[PDB]
């Protein structure tokens, strides 16, 4: 967390170059991060699966 | 008889019962500061809010 | 024990063999098969049989003599 | 030239399985050894999957197997392959061991050597498996038996504080054990590979006694295929076995958690140790009785020391076949006396089938042998 | 039938072996549903299939 | 009085080797022990994801996994509250400890039902005939501690009959007599001694088909292969 | 006439270790092959003691291994001997790799093959006796070569869900490693068997690459006390390692309990991996690097297809055995590339040395023994 | 973050067949039962391994029955307090994991077993962790993270407990902040290794083995291999 | 292999001797060092220029890696 050239996620196994949404631009990174099934409510919760 | 026997034995290698309950979890949002992840488990797998 | 071409040295026989789509898949089944069952029967029936109703007798003598001890008290 | 002659793999291959000259008048009680061999690796890979889901641990043991048989996918038909198929090995056993004494095979010396080594590494193979599931008859099974290793004097009780791993069975003995039986049937494979190199030294045997050295067909492909049929035979009644009647075999008690207190009292060992416990409990001696299990295995082993025949085989000595099948009956007598409670009458004819087992095969022999010696002109 | 049979299916090994493949496969998915058919006929009633229809 | 009395074989729906189990029976039987018998008796190597396609629904299954609140871990506290449970629970011991249940009894811990059936001499008719056969003691009573049934080594249980007209009088039409209760839970126990029962007569009837399929077959071949040496005649040449 | 000659057993080891036709010029490169076979033999055993005192448990693992350091007598020199010992056996692999491919052993193309299935079968072994003390690299390091493992299109999807034994590593990862970290190296041992038949079938190979028939000593008792005088050197290193240095090689995060929500930055394996793992985080490619991984091991197998020269030794074909050296320290480089974190003149010189690598390998050393093949004139 | 390499010091048990004094490893667990252990555990050593190292018999059984054990069932099975014997291990003062994670601002403290082996540094990266505390040159200090360069990331929130409470030792030794701090550090290199007396013992034991029997086979090697050096060639021809 | 049926040697002649009455090292200190200095002489331009290059490769990523880490900007 807040690592890398973008100051959003970066993986040190490969040194994996992430944006604050985890989208690769610098590295032999495949693919981008998945959304998961969750739903917000404004209680401030998150119903996630 | 025998891709009955390779069928059977890759289904004891397959997986097991219980781990295919797998949770539908609740995550509150704010405890966490402007600037900052934090992982919660599901599936044994970090994740990430 | 070793292999083939030092075994035995045997002379004066011939061999018939005859090939296997010649002949039937069960020649005389039933017609031999039987009275051969029933001569290997009785070639061991006062040979294989006697210890066995000697096992089932001393089998009975005990149950009966266990059953007669804890059916009085 | 021929492939099959020239690769030196494929030489031990063809020496083997192609061109060995077999006798022509062996029937189905000489496909043990491929029924053995058969059981042998279903047995490798039972006992393998099973320990890709088994836990060593007393605590642990009983849940993890509940969890294998309910919840792994098929591990309640691989837990039960893995057991009846010990007890079809074991029936393989004993008929092998019973066309070994009955066709007069025996004369091979060395060979009957290393099959009684193999005897010994199977029952110890067998005894630390059935303690594994952490049972209530595996529990007292054990201590019964590790006390029977006690019995020696001034050495046995150092060796059972030795092989114990604290006073009595706890989580070091269930390893230990666990070790012994994970790592025993690959030595048992490599004997194995000792006992066909002494027999493919000397030459497989005919129910005649003559050696059938002008009248040798091929081990392939007719025994192959005869192989295939009675393993095939075995595979339907093994798994019919194991998908009809599982309960036939298996103790009501093997279900149950290990109680450290109990003692349940139809305790006892499986019917395959039945008759080497019969001959313990009807001796009142502790040392006397493995000293009487340890001299009936060392029987086994001088019965080839004592033919004195001229003859191979007792199939044309009818008297000596009379006496063997005394001893199929006494055996199945001192099997099923070993599968009943302590009683007395149960303990006096106990004790005459075991003193009767002993006089039939050492005395009874030689005086059978020499009666059918001097009663043909000899 | 015969002498038809042996003269297109018995000569070449791979052919051979590629056609009892695919009538394994046709006889496996025929014995799925004469085996499931036998065995659903002989114990109708107490099975769950008809339990969950009531719902 | 070292005379135990067998349980003669009963005729049962699963009696003969293709039979089966009544799942409905199932449900009636662990609608009886988690109504009645969960109280004394631990089965806690069953879950509710057991009971998923066995008998019941997918939903009625999250609603028996709320009706019983365990346990849930650490929030970030340990504090260890109650937690309902979706799927994955277990079913809770009626008693943490073992001398929690002598203590609340005269020792005599109640065995966990899992293997019942097939842990003691004599199956599922024995639970049948333990659970039926209560009369009284002509003769011989002990201390009055215990109480008297035949069925039993030792002829002496602490655990009351409980039966007794109607415990539930449950669901469906289904009068709860003795017999009633006794066969749903003799068909419920069955079933959890083995989970793979229906599944394990399937594989016996294909396999008894293919048993009947190869037998023929490997058995001509074996002839056919052999069938040279069968044929093979000897002559005489000096 | 003799014992030896006439019993089967003694046929076999006196044709194999009595009255070996061996060439008599050796060095102590031929040392190696007994030191495996002593280092299999004694990790075997401190295995079986470690399998006498560990459980497979992730709740209970790492304060079993801790027991068996503590509590266990001696548990902790076993620990520690089988961890080096495993060590020293890939420092004496590395050699005999070296060897056969120096001194020109290489034409025998099946005693090449075998070894190539033997090292794939040791570094399987290796790794996965690597995650079972449960630790936090043993944790992460199986997490990424898993995913390595599911970096196959369309293939390795269901292949690695099949082989998580889960959704991720759990107990019955733990259990399915510990059921291969057992079995493999019996298997290893058999090929091993395999490995020494093939070469007393062709014979050994002397320093000059001159064929050497006419030089035959026994390997009785000369290099039966070389390979004496080795094994305790080797026993002298794996004593010197277990009792003054156990922390040189043993990697510190390895002595945790595995969170799995860790990850530290430190993500290097045990230093047997560090060569192959540089190749896979230099090039740009996710099944471009396994792709390159797989091919670096298969420019292993197909050595001996690009040879081309007419004398098999590398002592009188001075230039390719300076590429040799310029190899070996290539392969150098990479194992201490590989044992360094990553960053951008790390990127350089990794993807710079793994172009080396193949660069080295796939041409400078066949064009090598081709002009030098050329002067000579020929 | 910058990652400073601490120094290697001259440890009177740095030299390879140097050995631990049993005094300083006594005062040592005097420094870490007084005021090491609220915090973090050592949970894998238990007080026999101090009987025969550190303590005399009655001194140790002291140290072990002082201390709480809540073991389990009783008559009726719950729970008691114990002082326990000797198969006590040190009492776990946080309890959850996580419960310590909420103890201190996070990052909660870990065991104490294998720190002086497995933190890229021996016990000198431990002394100078422990000394390091100092001052700040303008940096963040995000309100419960302290300052010190021995850290990746110079950000610890563990206080410096070293020169608050001089513990008086029962030998007497003032306390100091590096003398308590080096006799701890030993504490925790022994702790790390407790076969750290016999492996040298060992090491001796095979060095001289190794010394004296070294020379033997190989000189028997070239003794048996005296034949093949020596032997010389010549070619006759007719 | 066997050991009888391997080549055809003529005209050899082979003289050695009994291994108990020489003795058991002649001359380790006046033959084997100057041996191996020969084998010094004749290996270091085929083993040594690799190893140099190396140390070197090793020094310089280091010295690099770490004035790589340490900026020290202007602002
Ligand atoms: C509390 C009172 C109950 C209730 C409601 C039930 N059982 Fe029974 N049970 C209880 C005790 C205290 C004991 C111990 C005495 C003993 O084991 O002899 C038992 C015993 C059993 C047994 C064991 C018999 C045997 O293994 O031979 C079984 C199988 C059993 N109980 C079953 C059972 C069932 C199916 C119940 C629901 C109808 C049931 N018990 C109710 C205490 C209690
Ligand atoms: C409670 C306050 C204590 C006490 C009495 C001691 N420690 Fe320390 N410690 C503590 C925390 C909350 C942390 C973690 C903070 C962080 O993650 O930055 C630590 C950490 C350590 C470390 C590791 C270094 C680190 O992780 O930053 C060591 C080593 C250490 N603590 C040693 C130590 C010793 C020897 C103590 C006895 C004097 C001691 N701690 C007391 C909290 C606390
Ligand atoms: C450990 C299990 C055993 C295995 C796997 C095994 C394996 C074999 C095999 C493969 C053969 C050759 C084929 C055959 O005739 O069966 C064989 C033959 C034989 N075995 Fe065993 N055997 C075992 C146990 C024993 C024992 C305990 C003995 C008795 C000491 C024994 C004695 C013999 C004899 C005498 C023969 C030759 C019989 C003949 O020539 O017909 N075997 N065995
Ligand atoms: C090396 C291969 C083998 C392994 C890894 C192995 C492993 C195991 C394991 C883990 C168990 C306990 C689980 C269970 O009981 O179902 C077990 C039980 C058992 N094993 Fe093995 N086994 C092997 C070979 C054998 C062999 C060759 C036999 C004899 C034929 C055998 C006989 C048994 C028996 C009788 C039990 C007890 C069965 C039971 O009570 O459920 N095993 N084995
Ligand atoms: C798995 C571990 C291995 C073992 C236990 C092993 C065992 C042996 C043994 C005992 C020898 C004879 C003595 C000697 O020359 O040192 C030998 C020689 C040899 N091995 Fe291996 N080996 C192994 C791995 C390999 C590998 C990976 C290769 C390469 C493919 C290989 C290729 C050779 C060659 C070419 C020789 C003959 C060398 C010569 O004649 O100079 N071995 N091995
Ligand atoms: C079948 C025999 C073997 C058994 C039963 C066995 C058993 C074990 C066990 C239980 C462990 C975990 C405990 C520990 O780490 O010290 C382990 C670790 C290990 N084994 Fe083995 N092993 C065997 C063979 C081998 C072989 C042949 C090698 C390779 C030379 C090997 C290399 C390793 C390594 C590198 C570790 C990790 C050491 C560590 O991290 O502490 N093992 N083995």
């Amino acid at each position: 967390a807040n690592a890398g050239d973008f100051g959003g996620y970066y993986c040190p196994c490969h040194g994996s170059h992430y944006d604050a949404s985890g989208r690769i631009r610098k590295g032999p990174a495949p693919l981008n991060l998945e959304v998961p099934s969750y739903e917000f409510t404004s209680d401030d919760m998150v119903i996630v699966g | 008889a025998a891709k009955n026997v390779v069928s059977q034995f890759v289904s004891s290698m397959s997986a097991s019962a219980d781990v295919l309950a797998m949770s539908k979890i609740e995550i509150k949002l704010s405890d966490i500061p402007e600037g900052k992840n934090m992982a919660f488990k599901w599936r044994g797998k970090p994740l990430f809010v | 024990g070793r292999q083939f071409g030092h075994l035995t040295r045997v002379r004066h026989v011939i061999t018939y063999s005859l090939s296997p789509f010649e002949q039937r898949a069960f020649p005389h089944y039933f017609s031999k098969g039987i009275p051969n069952v029933l001569r290997r029967t009785r070639a061991c029936i006062l040979r294989v049989a006697p210890p066995f109703v000697v096992f089932y007798l001393v089998y009975t003598w005990g149950t009966q003599e266990f059953e007669k001890s804890k059916r009085k008290n | 030239i021929n492939i099959r002659k020239t690769h030196p793999l494929m030489k031990i291959v063809n020496n083997a399985f192609i061109d060995l000259p077999a006798p022509s008048n062996i029937s189905s009680w000489w496909n043990f050894g491929s029924l053995l061999g058969i059981c042998l690796i279903l047995q490798i890979l039972t006992g393998l999957f099973l320990a890709m889901h088994y836990t060593p641990d007393t605590t642990t043991a009983f849940s993890s197997v509940t969890h294998i048989c309910r919840d792994v996918n098929y591990g309640w038909i691989i837990r039960y392959m893995h057991a009846n198929g010990a007890s079809m090995f074991f029936i393989c056993l004993f008929m092998h061991v019973g066309r070994g004494l009955y066709y007069g095979s025996y004369t091979f010396l060395e060979t009957w050597n290393i099959g009684v080594i193999l005897l010994f590494a199977t029952m110890a193979t067998a005894f630390m498996g059935y303690v594994l599931p952490w049972g209530q008859m595996s529990f007292w099974g054990a201590t019964v038996i590790t006390n029977l290793l006690s019995a020696i004097p001034y050495i046995g009780t150092n060796l059972v504080e030795w092989i114990w791993g604290g006073f009595s069975v706890d989580k070091a003995t269930l390893t230990r054990f666990f070790a012994f039986h994970f790592i025993f049937p690959f030595i048992i494979a490599a004997l194995a590979m000792v006992h066909l190199l002494f027999l493919h030294e000397t030459g497989s045997n005919n129910p005649t006694g003559i050696p059938s050295d002008t009248d040798k067909i091929p081990f392939h492909p007719y025994y192959t295929i005869k192989d295939i049929l009675g393993a095939i035979l075995l595979i339907l009644i093994l798994m019919l076995l194991v998908l009809f009647t599982p309960d036939l075999l298996g103790d009501p008690d093997n279900y149950t958690p290990a109680n450290p207190l109990n003692t349940p009292p139809h305790i006892k060992p499986e019917w395959y140790f039945l008759f080497a416990y019969a001959i313990l409990r009807s001796i009142p001696n502790k040392l006397g009785g493995v000293l009487a299990l340890v001299l009936s295995i060392l029987v086994l082993v001088i019965m080839p020391l004592l033919h004195t025949s001229k003859q191979r085989s007792m199939m044309f000595r009818p008297i000596s076949q009379c006496m063997f099948w005394i001893l199929v009956a006494d055996l199945l007598t001192l099997t099923w006396i070993g599968g009943q409670p302590v009683e007395h009458p149960y303990i006096i004819i106990g004790q005459l089938a075991s003193i009767m087992y002993f006089l039939i095969i050492l005395v009874m022999m030689p005086v059978a042998s020499i009666i059918e010696n001097n009663l043909l002109k000899w | 039938l015969t002498a038809r049979l042996y003269s297109l299916l018995f000569r070449r090994t791979s052919t051979f072996a590629l056609t009892i493949v695919v009538g394994a496969l046709f006889f496996e998915r025929a014995f799925d549903q004469g085996a499931d058919a036998i065995y659903e006929h002989i114990n109708e009633g107490k099975l769950w299939k008809h339990i969950k229809h009531k719902y | 009085s070292d005379l135990e009395l067998h349980p003669p074989s009963y005729p049962w729906s699963h009696r003969g080797l293709l039979s089966s189990l009544d799942h409905t029976s199932i449900r009636r039987g662990f609608q009886v022990y988690k109504q009645v018998c969960s109280s004394c008796h631990s089965m806690d190597y069953v879950a509710y994801r057991h009971l998923v396609g066995v008998c019941y629904t997918e939903d009625e299954a999250k609603a028996l996994a709320e009706e019983v609140e365990v346990q849930d871990g650490p929030n970030e506290d340990g504090e260890m509250f109650m937690r309902p449970g979706k799927l994955s629970d277990y079913f809770p011991k009626p008693y943490p400890n073992p001398e929690a249940a002598r203590a609340a009894n005269n020792g005599a811990l109640p065995p966990d039902l899992s293997y019942i059936v097939r842990a003691r001499h004599g199956g599922e008719d024995y639970v049948f005939s333990l659970l039926t056969g209560y009369c009284e003691p002509p003769r011989v009573s002990l201390r009055e501690g215990l109480y008297f049934n035949p069925y039993f080594p030792g002829q002496a249980i602490g655990m009351a009959p409980p039966i007794y007209n109607e415990v539930l009088e449950f669901d469906d039409g289904t009068p709860a007599t003795m017999s009633q209760v006794a066969k749903d839970v003799c068909t419920f126990l069955r079933w959890a001694a083995e989970p793979e029962h229906d599944h394990r007569k399937r594989m016996g009837l294909k396999m008894l088909l293919m048993m009947g399929l190869l037998l023929p077959l490997v058995y001509a071949m074996k002839r056919h292969k052999w069938s040279v040496l069968k044929s093979r005649k000897l002559a005489y040449r000096p």
